[PDB]
């Protein structure tokens, strides 16, 4: 003579829901380091965040041209006029360490000892003061 | 009930936001806000092509 | 005769049901789960006990589940000491309580 | 740890670089950081 | 003595060797309280299986005075047996029948309260889809006269400068 | 001025459509798989009674149940003596 | 790297290279 | 709750337990004028409960058969509908997105050639 039990939430959930969403569902991330998210979803969402950088960059008023703009697909060409280094990312942040510098007529290139540019760069960076002119 | 006359409806509940954030033995809450504006370049990968 | 009704649930339900158990979870990489080359091939071969293709004695829930996360090599690797288990099994105790205390 | 490191065939001379480098935190302050976001 | 050795020594090859599509379990089997096998309640209906008392009006109010009269003469009953002679188990009868009987009427509560719930879900779920497209639909208009807007702007702004 | 507004209104364009995305995808969901609900209250009625799925009838605050079926079922039943 | 990245200090400059292969 | 099943489930859970009550009395000062008020209590609920699960709840009149083709209806008018959104949606932000990249080139254009 049990009543029969509804558990509205419960009944909802396994009505159409054909998963565990109404439960802890860090079992693989509690004893392991697995991945969250952006597993393969970047392949595609890789075109829709260009888009939106490059807007941002039109958008944000860059500096004069200097003979150091350049514009290109795939990412934000820093500089490749001459000798100029060239950079992209990866409000809005700012990443850096694409590329590098370019020269020729050796004597064998430098090595990595170049970090002292990028922690400059870093700290430029992270000061927010004027990005684009240093 | 058991093999009676069905209708093929459509059942579409609330599934916006359920118990998703691990707890510890009860008092758990919500944490998604859904923010799309700031999930939009969040994806903290290797640019380096590896696929 | 004995290909199609004497093993789809006599000893596939039961056993995805048992070692996919959190009770049987420690008690089942003594015999051999996931060491074995064709012990997850073969189980991903039969991963259709639960899926949208067979909802027609869909009484077993969670089977895939076991092979899709415990047997990735991931999950079954670690969790083997006591103080990991007895955290899984604590956090996993409370999910039994969705009902009451989800508000 | 026994492919590569750092650098193998990594030879002064124009090193000098370094000689310039020791100018540039000069010509230019470093920003603080700060910010491990 | 858990673990997949047999099935997975019989599906372990490559090709179409491995098992077919599991058909309907349509044999013996104790998964949960039945035997896997569907088209098989498992309580009775009140009106099918034993004698048809009630009238097809199945009225609330008739049911609801009929359980309280069987009720009452099982309780006058006990009180009878009790007072005059523990002769009679008429009273352990009239017992089981009762329980027997609720629980039939809470298998048919339960039975009809879930086309209503399922029916009131459905009406539910289709005002919220009619909501959201109407809500899409504002925003695609809003989006669409923001357009034309800033595209008129930019027109005018041309000709004064 | 004009480039501004524009790229508001992008903005309210993408997060309407990205709505209006994760709701196409939630009903193409929902519309791929679905059966009967002859099928779905069996299987509600098979899980509802016993204490498998959820809170069985028999619920008191603060049960002591746990996200398995049970242990004689599984010490002594069909689910640990399948084979032996 | 993640970790927290706060290597602030000064320095930033040294050189971190090798190449002591010629009777030098 | 406000359910149909909930409160027949309390209805009867109420009876039951009037029922209970009155056997326990039958069969078993002050104290005794308080049972009889809690019994009198438990009465008035269980007929208010029956009263209500009798009018509120829908009875065995107005089949769900039409209404459930009703609904079926509504449901695939209302998948059209989105459909048609969706793919309005779907055109307008085609349109943004190609109108915000001409935005885009031109400013581009304009800066670098000035």
């Amino acid at each position: 003579a049990r009543l029969p039990s509804f558990a509205i939430p419960y009944a909802i959930d396994v009505l159409t829901t054909g998963s565990y969403p109404r439960l802890p569902t860090c079992i693989r991330d509690k004893i392991i380091p697995p991945d969250p998210i952006t597993k393969i979803e970047k392949q595609a969402t890789l075109h829709q965040l260009n888009q939106i950088l490059r807007h941002r960059l039109v958008t944000t008023d860059l500096p004069p041209q200097l003979a150091n703009l350049t514009v290109a697909n795939g990412r934000v060409k820093f500089r490749v006029e001459g000798e100029f280094e060239a950079t992209l990312t990866v409000d809005v942040p700012w990443r850096l360490l694409k590329l590098e510098i370019l020269v020729e007529d050796k004597e064998l290139v430098h090595s990595m000892q170049i970090s002292f540019i990028h922690q400059l760069v870093q700290s430029r960076l992270f000061a927010d003061e004027k990005p684009l002119q240093d | 009930m058991s093999g009676v006359r069905a209708v093929r409806i459509s059942i579409e509940s609330a599934c916006e936001k359920q118990v998703h954030e691990v707890g510890l033995d009860g008092t758990e809450t919500y944490l998604p806000p859904l923010s799309m504006s700031q999930n939009l370049a969040r994806l903290a990968q290797r640019i380096d092509f590896s696929q | 005769d004995d290909a199609g009704n004497r093993l789809r649930f006599q000893l596939e339900l039961e056993f995805v049901q048992c070692l996919a158990n959190p009770n049987y979870l420690n008690f089942l990489a003594q015999r051999g789960y996931f060491k074995d080359k064709a012990f997850v091939n073969y189980l991903k071969y039969l991963l259709y006990w639960k899926d949208p293709e067979y909802a027609k004695y869909l009484k077993y829930p969670q089977c895939l589940h076991m092979l899709e996360l415990l047997q990735y090599e991931h999950f079954r690797k670690e969790l083997v000491n006591a103080q990991c288990a007895k955290f899984i099994d604590e956090q996993q105790i409370l999910h039994w309580q969705h009902y009451s205390r989800k508000r | 740890k026994a492919k590569r490191k750092e650098e193998p065939s990594s030879i002064f001379q124009r090193q000098r670089v370094d000689a310039l480098l020791l100018d540039l935190r000069q010509k230019f302050p470093p920003k603080f950081v700060q910010l491990k976001p | 003595m858990q673990y997949i050795k047999e099935y997975t020594d019989e599906n372990i090859q490559e090709g179409l060797a491995p098992k077919p599509p599991p058909p309907i379990k349509d044999s013996y089997m104790m998964f949960g309280n039945q035997f896997q096998c569907d088209d098989l309640i498992i309580r009775p209906l009140e009106s099918q299986g034993i004698e048809r008392l009630h009238p097809m009006q199945f009225d609330h109010k008739k049911e609801l005075r009929k359980l309280n009269m069987s009720i009452l003469i099982n309780f006058l009953d006990l009180l009878d047996i009790l007072i005059r002679s523990p002769g009679s188990i008429k009273r352990e009868e009239k017992l089981e029948d009762l329980k027997l009987l609720f629980v039939h009427v809470h298998h048919l509560i339960n039975e009809y309260r879930p086309h209503q719930a399922r029916e009131t879900l459905r009406v539910m779920m289709e005002v919220q889809k009619r909501q959201r497209l109407e809500t899409a639909e504002r925003f695609q208009k809003h989006l669409e006269r923001v357009i034309e807007m800033i595209q008129n702007c930019l027109a005018s702004l041309p000709d004064d400068l | 001025q004009l480039q501004k507004q524009l790229k508001e209104a992008e903005q309210i364009l993408a997060t309407a459509v990205y709505q209006a995305k994760e709701k196409l995808k939630s009903i193409e969901k929902a519309r791929k798989g679905a059966i009967s609900s002859e099928e779905i209250i069996k299987y509600a009625h098979r899980i509802s009674a016993s204490n498998a799925v959820c809170a069985p009838l028999t619920w008191v605050p603060g049960d002591p149940r746990r996200p398995y079926p049970t242990d004689l079922e599984m010490r002594s039943g069909l689910l640990g003596q399948m084979n032996n | 790297y993640y970790k927290f990245p706060k290597k602030k200090d000064v320095e930033f400059l040294p050189p971190q290279l090798p190449s002591d292969k010629f009777k030098d | 709750m406000a359910d149909r099943l909930t409160q027949l489930q309390d209805a009867v859970n109420s009876l039951a337990d009037q029922f209970c009550n009155a056997i326990g009395v039958l069969q078993q000062a002050n104290p005794t004028e308080e049972y009889a008020q809690l019994f009198a209590a438990l009465i008035a609920r269980t007929a208010k409960d029956i009263d209500v699960l009798i009018d509120s709840l829908p009875s065995e009149e107005s089949t769900a058969a039409l209404q459930a083709a009703s609904l079926y209806k509504l449901e695939e008018e209302n998948h059209e509908a989105a459909t048609c959104l969706e793919d309005v949606v779907y055109r307008g932000d085609m349109l943004l997105e190609k109108i915000q990249s001409a935005l885009a080139d031109i400013a581009q254009s304009q800066l670098k050639t000035r």
